[PDB]
């Protein structure tokens, strides 16, 4: 259930 | 290149901001230099039911990292690594080696500092031109 907007570090 | 083929597992690197230092995992859709991949760990919706899928550059892409004497050597203070993080790997370098077999990485694009387990590490490795390292 990871997404780009919470896998990205900034 | 024998790599890309449509089918393929892959690692997916960024040059967005945020990715810095990361290959996280996937295969390969479509080619034609852009190419569609499909990432393995990563989803549009937080509910997982569509794989995130993206155009990158091939420049981007590389083969799965390779694979027992590799896994059963010992890291050092210094040693380049990959943890896994956030459902990818992530470089960063081996600051600590402490007491009980854990490690503490620093992480110099994020100016981040964690502690991992030596099974969230793996080896850093490079590829280049058709090789590794
Ligand atoms: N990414």
């Amino acid at each position: 259930a990871r997404t780009k907007q919470t896998a990205r570090k900034s | 290149p024998s790599y890309l083929k449509p089918g393929s597992a892959v690692e997916i690197s960024s040059d967005e901001i945020g990715f810095r230092g990361s290959w996280y995992m996937g295969k390969v859709i479509t080619i034609p230099v852009k190419c569609q991949v499909e990432y393995t760990t990563l989803f549009f919706d937080k509910e997982g039911t569509k794989p995130l899928k993206e155009v990158v550059d091939m420049s981007q892409l590389r083969p799965p990292a390779p694979p027992e004497i590799e896994k059963k050597k010992k890291i050092v203070v210094g040693e380049e690594v990959d943890a896994f993080y956030n459902d990818g790997w992530w470089e960063g370098d081996v600051t600590e080696v402490l007491d009980d077999g854990k490690f503490s990485v620093f992480f110099r694009s994020s100016k981040e500092q964690i502690r991992f387990r030596k099974d969230e590490l793996r080896f850093h490795r490079e590829w280049v031109d058709g090789a590794w390292k």
